[PDB]
């Protein structure tokens, strides 16, 4: 619920979703020109997660580093596997690209409180998400594993 | 302007509404600071004849590999009788002022014309416009006695 | 007379005292910190 | 344009020395449909209150889109406490954003606006509503650009620190 | 499977296979050539690592190593650290009769541990190459074996490094927990935000027991009290490669573990470091003034170079990047073995290792002595030498990106450094027949084994921190190119 | 055109490290070697001075730019502008005077004539070089070798003042090097350190008074600002001869130099605020200074706390904003080079012959030693600010720029000439003291059976040589002034608007 860690951006472009079948709110801004996102390496992204009312809880601007991921093995949330990757033939995202998602709690924390240090949570439950993923790069030297 | 030591940009000393200048510009031979003492007008009207004896009496001063020591001294000197004929000006009687400061523009035309002569190691250029200016030399030496 | 050796006196104990006092504050902090 | 009341200015430098007084950035203020965020933008003048955008960066700057700044508890865009205790709310989105320059106040979300804003430099009308949108350029906006072209970094901030060097009430209001 | 970007460090233990068969056959007959075979061992290495530069940064086997540029360099200068104190014990273990075979070992696997750290990846790597490091440490240590001090001081060393390395390991494991259940530093800081535990007390935890258990492998002034105890019992070639070879490892794992999975909390971090670096700074070089020792002052200068290093570890790689960094310990390297040359020259031709006796070294060697001067004088760095240009690049580095307090903290404390080292200097200029000892009265330079090759590695040292502060454009420039450390 | 102040700079150096090992075991061959040296130093010094060197341009001359670090911008820039040069034919003058001086040192002569060398390098390269960190190498590169012909040769404490003084000027070089790095960072956009392309910049006041705090806490020991000063009464008054005439001869110089390159005219507006106070400062300087030197029994503290007092004379014409007042800081760095250059020549020939150093003791000498006795006076008198001597015209063109000053006024004038001139009664009682102290009187005990041997020809040419500029110099100052004047006014034209 609380502990936004109040970071100040400005904001993203606003579009429509394209919904999933697995329930995913999908919507692409800016097609990447590029090779594909491969399952299993190691992708550096930026981007800006949202809540349902559209209040910042995490960025990767704030920290001021693309966030290295693994995607396709699990490492994160099946949202963001799916569309970055895109199981249900969603088109996968490319170097320099940017997209915008609606994470639903059936594949975002589900109900539970996801991350509880003190009293109040990170994430509430059913948080419905809403992330704007800005594909940055792959890692430079990256393997399948 | 605390008492002692007014601060910031050193002001230069002022020309009091005359057309003593150059009208391209203020003029070239200023040397930027001297003590002129504030005399009065008869001190001035004296000082203007000492110092231009003295612009008469650097002939023995100018030859060959010595003209930058007749720059310095002339620059020198037509300062003096620079702020000397302002302040002459600035306290006439009003009817010797304008013969007093069309001979001023006159004299430091000839002083202009010397310094670029001898700034530029000319010679035989600054002994030729030292003859009209060894002129105006004792003309102002015969006018102020 | 009298003024030069107080200045001498202000010069070699208290404004060399002070140029002094931190090589001395050095070795007795260091022979502290190695003793403690 | 609609009925500038305040003119304030916050003057910047740019590039290595502090003081250097790159221009200056004359801006309008609609005093009239949004009180709370104009008369926060007025406080953070340093005028009445000890917290002020003097001193602060510009700490993102974007090319072809908007340069953000006005934080001066932190330099990265966390400490942005407004003069109304920490964070206050949105106010009527009446206006929207005309184009260039204009001040559209940061927030994360909704109703937690604080002290960061934006100067805007190309046309984004796709802001309305979500970030409360007032105040206008209308001196220097020439320097907004000076600030834009500048080279930034993986961070998204400029390599040369875009300090604001005062930040006064003008004469006008 | 075929992981060859770790062919300059597979060519190690293929040596060491050799190494063993030569342990197996014969037992005793072969002095030299088992050195040979071990220094051509490192050189092959070293050749190969030059040749695999051009390549991409690429992780080579299942998520386990990095071979980077800037690991790559490291691992250079770990290799150039083996390469250049090799020739320093070839004569310490003739003189305390101790066996040449299994301390080439013991370095030889001490060398592939930081060359394994430097490229390490995961938090077990991160683990097991600095225990490969820190065993091979341990034994190297306890050595000689010729007293019951050292014995005690070695065992000491084992206790504080194997608590530093579980101190270590408990941050490790407090990452591995609340970033879920990753490892793999570029997967760790993902980790921690996949389960929301970025902003939690359990990694403010491991932050603080990794910093400190680094600053135990890095001898950081509050957590350094090994150092004097254990470098004054230990010998001297192994005190010298293992301050310079575990510094140099332990800054690259303290470049690893803190920029590419720390860096979300890299203000609080900071902090620490900063707080250890003006601690390491101050009190390093404001013991060794009063120290009457050798080594012992010897290793607190190293924590007051150290300390100075970790400016340039607090600055990123954008406002003044890692090259000052590399450079320095570039310089630290060619500055501290050459100085180390000189302390095992004095001790195999006098004995001792007590710095009065140090005293008239000017008159019966002055080539000895003009070396350990110009070494002593890079340290402190007045002219301009190498560790004074190398110091002015990490103070340059310091005051663009802004660190003033580090600064000129560290330039207090380098005047600081600069009177012992020229207290030092005093000695082995001056001389007036009895403030000199009956250690240094009888020298004796001439009977010897012939010109040796210690003195050929002392005078590169020499030669490497005298001209590389002239010479520093080539060693900036190369490494300004290490831009992939993230 | 040609690489000269490279060859002027390097040589020394090139020259002193042909002495490896040179296997020649007695002093003759190294002092002569190195003497040879220094006087093919001075002449190509002098060739470039006076064939290739426009004395009326106030503009780098003999520049010469190289590209040796990239990253710090740090290159090889050398200049000679018109307040430099006289500072680098002093220092060829005083340090080949130097080594004339320690011709019959013996003890470890290769490693001090081979130091005397190396300072000689550094000096030349501290007053020639353009570029801010260059300025800091040559800086500190006459620090470790005046550290090594001061704690193995001369002094009774020597190892104190030794150490006293490299760490006193190594914390004060780290504020240059606190200076150099604002500037070169903090500076401007394309940050950069070539001084010639740096003295027309902007710098802020709240930033240039910063940069002049870092440069002044810097050049307050060299040339010494009496919070910051008592290095120099342990390093002198503890240091041989030949190494104490170029310690205050030429090392003094600069921070007096440097107080006009970094700080005149490269933070003019910021001297323009502090200058005020370092009038105040320098004129308790000169009398904080000459009061002292009554109160030390030492011979050469006495001369030490001497030129403590005259670099007052320099801070007083820098804080002069004004040609008079720098012309005559640049003069009485040349004269008071000479003049405290040739006093510790004596002072350490005197000490050498009767071997005795407070002036309690050592009561009639001048029947003894009465070569060292004249030129001793002599060298008082050029001390005095005596006409016919540098000093004189120095200790004048000062107070000229003061009464001639445009940045102060008559009620502040007064005070800052009083408390000068008085000054000049504190000198009389000082020198004079030393002369009838140590050379006027009789003593019993000393009739005929010592019979000290007097000046030799070598120490005469020594005090002779260094007298003749002084006292040419009295008689026509523009020896000095020419080689400077049209510089300064590129300095204050920078001032004045
Ligand atoms: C920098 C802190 C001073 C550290 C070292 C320090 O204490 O200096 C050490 C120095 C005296 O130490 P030394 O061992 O050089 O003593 C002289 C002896 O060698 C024999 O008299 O003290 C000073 O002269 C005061 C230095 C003020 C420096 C400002």
């Amino acid at each position: 619920a609380t502990r936004i860690d109040y970071y100040a951006t400005v904001g993203d472009p606003l579009c429509e979703y394209s919904y999933a079948k697995s329930g995913l709110g999908f919507c692409d801004l800016d097609v990447g020109f590029g090779d594909e996102a491969p399952r299993g390496v190691l992708v550096n992204i930026h981007y800006t997660a949202r809540f349902a009312d559209g209040t910042l809880f995490d960025s990767s601007y704030k920290r001021a580093r693309p966030l290295t991921m693994r995607i396709g093995v699990g490492k994160v949330i099946r949202g963001l596997d799916q569309g970055i990757l895109g199981g249900e033939g969603v088109p996968p995202m490319r170097v320099g690209g940017k997209r915008k998602l609606q994470i639903p709690p059936k594949l975002a924390y589900g109900p539970e409180p996801a991350g509880c240090f003190s009293g109040d949570c990170n994430i509430p439950g059913n948080a419905t998400l809403l992330y704007d993923i800005n594909f940055v790069e792959i890692y430079p030297g990256s393997n399948t594993r | 302007d605390n008492g002692f030591w007014i601060d910031g940009p050193l002001p230069i000393p002022p020309i009091y509404n005359n057309i003593v200048n150059e009208k391209t510009g203020t003029r070239t031979f200023i040397k930027k600071g001297v003590y002129v003492a504030d005399i009065g007008t008869k001190g001035r009207m004296y000082r203007v004849k000492k110092n231009a004896f003295d612009l008469l009496a650097m002939e023995d001063l100018i030859g060959p590999d010595t003209l930058n020591y007749v720059k310095k001294y002339l620059r020198l000197k037509s300062t003096f009788l620079f702020y000397d004929f302002d302040n002459l000006i600035s306290a006439a009687a009003s009817e010797d002022k304008q013969p007093l400061t069309d001979l001023a523009n006159r004299l430091f035309d000839n002083f202009e014309k010397l310094e670029d002569a001898a700034k530029t190691k000319n010679l035989a250029e600054t002994e030729s416009c030292y003859k009209d200016t060894k002129f105006l030399l004792q003309e102002v030496m015969t006018r102020m006695a | 007379r009298r003024l030069a050796k107080q200045t001498t006196f202000f010069d070699k104990r208290i404004i060399d005292g002070i140029t002094n006092g931190v090589g001395i504050t050095s070795f007795f902090v260091g022979e502290v910190t190695k003793y403690i | 344009q609609s009925k500038i009341t305040h003119k304030v200015y916050f003057d910047i430098s740019v590039g290595n020395p502090v003081g250097k007084l790159a221009g200056r950035i004359v801006i309008g203020l609609y005093g009239d449909d949004v009180p709370q965020t104009v008369e926060n933008f007025r406080a953070l003048c340093t005028g009445e209150k000890g917290f002020g955008y003097k001193g602060s960066t510009f700490h993102r700057v974007i090319r072809d889109f908007m340069i953000q700044g006005g934080d001066f508890e932190k330099g990265n865009g966390t400490g942005g406490k407004s003069v109304y205790g920490r964070t206050f709310k949105d106010e009527n989105f009446k206006l929207s954003h005309v184009g260039p320059g204009v001040l559209s106040m940061a927030n994360a979300g909704p109703n937690t606006n604080g002290s960061q804003f934006f100067i805007c430099t190309i046309k984004t009308s796709w802001l309305d509503g979500r970030h409360v949108v007032f105040g206008q350029v209308i001196e220097g906006m020439e320097v907004v650009k000076l600030i834009e072209e500048q080279e930034t970094d993986r961070g998204d901030r400029p390599r040369k620190k875009v300090v604001i060097a005062d930040c006064g009430q003008l004469p006008m209001s | 499977f075929d992981g060859s970007f770790i062919f300059p460090e597979c060519i190690l233990i293929f040596g060491l296979i050799l190494l063993l068969m030569i342990d197996s056959t014969s037992d005793q007959k072969d002095i030299p050539w088992l050195y040979f075979i071990s220094s051509t061992s490192f050189v092959m290495s070293i050749t190969a690592l030059l040749f695999r530069w051009r390549e991409e940064p690429m992780i080579s086997f299942s998520g386990n190593f990095q071979t980077n540029n800037f690991n790559e360099i490291f691992q250079f200068l770990i290799l150039l650290c083996s390469t250049l104190c090799i020739p320093l014990s070839v004569e310490y273990i003739e003189c305390t009769e101790m066996a040449i075979t299994e301390f080439l070992l013991f370095i030889l696997t001490a060398t592939l541990g930081g060359m394994f750290l430097c490229g390490a990846n995961d938090l077990i790597t991160i683990f097991v190459a600095p225990e490969c490091f820190s065993l091979c440490s341990y034994l190297l240590s306890g050595y000689t074996k010729k007293d019951i001090r050292s014995n005690e001081a070695t065992m000491k060393y084992l206790l504080m490094g194997g608590a530093s390395s579980s101190i270590l390991v408990h941050g490790f494991s407090w990452l591995y927990g609340s970033s879920g259940g990753e490892i793999e530093l570029q997967e760790i800081v993902n980790g921690l935000i996949n389960t929301q535990m970025y902003n939690s007390p359990g990694i403010s935890i491991a932050l603080i027991f990794i910093t400190v258990g680094i600053g135990f492998k890095l001898s950081l002034a509050p957590s350094h009290q090994w150092t004097p105890d254990v470098y004054e019992d230990s010998p001297t070639p192994v005190v010298a490669f293992l301050s310079v070879t575990s510094k140099v490892a332990a800054s690259a794992s303290a470049t690893r573990i803190f920029d590419i999975p720390f860096y979300f909390s890299s203000n609080e971090w900071h902090l620490l470091l900063e707080i250890l670096a003006i601690l390491s700074m101050i009190f390093g070089n404001l013991i060794a003034i009063t120290q009457t020792s050798m080594k012992r002052m010897l290793a607190y200068s190293s924590i007051g170079q150290i300390g100075y290093v970790i400016i340039g570890i607090i600055v990123g790689d954008s406002n003044g990047g890692y090259a000052s960094m590399i450079t320095y310990m570039l310089f630290y390297i060619a500055m501290n073995l050459g100085t180390f040359a000189c302390i095992i020259l004095f001790g195999l031709r006098t004995g001792t290792d007590n710095i009065r006796d140090y005293a008239g070294l000017y008159t019966k060697d002055p080539f000895l002595a003009l070396s350990l001067a110009l070494c002593l004088l890079s340290l402190g760095g007045l002219p301009p030498l190498a560790g004074f240009f190398g110091k002015l690049h990490l103070f340059w580095c310091g005051w663009q990106a802004g660190l003033y307090f580090l600064v000129s903290i560290g330039l207090l404390t380098s005047v600081l450094s600069i009177y012992y080292y020229l207290k030092i200097i005093k000695l082995l200029m001056t001389g007036r027949n009895q403030e000199i000892t009956p250690h240094m009265r009888n020298y004796r330079i001439s009977p010897l084994r012939s010109n040796n090759s210690i003195e050929l590695s002392m005078i590169v040292c020499v030669i490497a921190s005298t001209i590389p502060g002239i010479s520093m454009n080539p060693i900036i420039a190369i490494a300004q190119d290490t831009l992939f450390s993230f | 055109d040609f690489p000269w102040l490279t060859i002027i700079v390097v040589f020394p150096i090139s020259a002193g490290s042909l002495m490896l090992f040179l296997p020649h075991r007695g002093n003759k061959v190294n002092k002569w070697y190195t003497i040879c040296i220094c006087i093919l130093e001075l002449l190509l010094t002098t060739y470039a001075f006076c064939y290739n060197f426009k004395m009326d341009d106030p503009l780098i001359q003999l520049s010469e730019d190289y590209k040796w670090i990239d990253f710090f911008d740090f290159y090889w820039r050398m200049g000679i502008d018109g307040l430099s040069i006289g500072t680098i034919l002093l220092t060829g003058f005083i340090t080949t005077l130097a080594t004339l001086a320690a011709f019959p040192v013996t003890r470890d002569s290769r490693f001090f004539h081979f130091l005397m060398l190396a300072m000689y390098s550094g000096q030349i390269g501290s007053f020639s070089s353009r570029d801010l960190l260059l300025f800091f190498i040559m800086w500190e590169l006459e620090l470790i070798p005046v550290y090594l012909l001061l704690s193995m040769w001369g002094g009774k404490k020597r190892l104190y003042s030794a150490t006293k003084f490299i760490l006193y000027t190594a914390g004060s070089s780290i504020f240059l090097l606190i200076g150099v790095l604002g500037i070169s960072l903090y500076g401007s956009n394309e940050p950069t350190l070539n001084l010639e392309l740096l003295a027309n910049k902007s710098y802020p006041v709240t930033l240039e008074i910063l940069f002049y705090i870092g440069f002044l806490i810097a050049f307050a020991v060299k040339s010494p600002i009496i919070p910051l000063h008592t290095w120099l009464p342990d390093t002198h008054g503890e240091a041989h001869y030949s190494t104490c005439m170029l310690l205050a001869g030429i090392l003094l110089k600069m921070g007096a130099y440097g107080l006009v390159r970094i700080n005149m005219e490269l933070l003019p507006h910021a001297h323009s605020m502090f200058s005020p106070w370092l009038l105040v400062v320098g004129t308790i300087q000169i009398i904080y200074a000459a009061s002292t030197s009554p109160g030390q029994r030492n011979l050469k503290k006495r001369i030490a706390y001497s030129s403590v007092s005259h670099m007052g004379f320099i801070i007083i014409g820098i804080s002069s904003i004004t040609d008079p007042g720098l012309n005559g800081a640049i003069l009485q760095i040349i004269s008071h080079g000479f003049i405290g250059a040739a006093l510790f020549f004596l002072a350490g020939t005197s000490y050498d012959r009767i071997r005795l150093v407070y002036l309690d003791e050592m009561g009639g000498m001048a029947i003894s030693i009465p070569k060292i006795f004249t030129m001793f006076t002599i060298l008082s008198m050029a001390s005095l600010a005596l006409p016919g001597m540098s000093g004189f015209i120095a200790e004048f063109i000062v107070f000229f720029g003061i009464i001639t000053s445009q940045k102060y006024f008559l009620i502040s004038k007064i005070f800052i000439i009083f408390v000068m001139a008085i000054g000049m009664i504190l000198t009389p009682i000082y020198l004079l003291s030393m002369l009838r102290q140590m050379f006027y009187g009789y003593k019993l005990i000393n009739i005929k059976n010592f019979s000290f041997f007097d000046s030799g020809p070598r120490e005469l040419f020594l005090s002779i040589s260094i007298l003749l500029p002084i006292i040419g110099i009295g008689i026509y100052p523009d020896f000095v002034l020419s080689l400077a004047s049209d510089k300064v006014e590129s300095i204050l034209s920078n001032y004045f608007y």
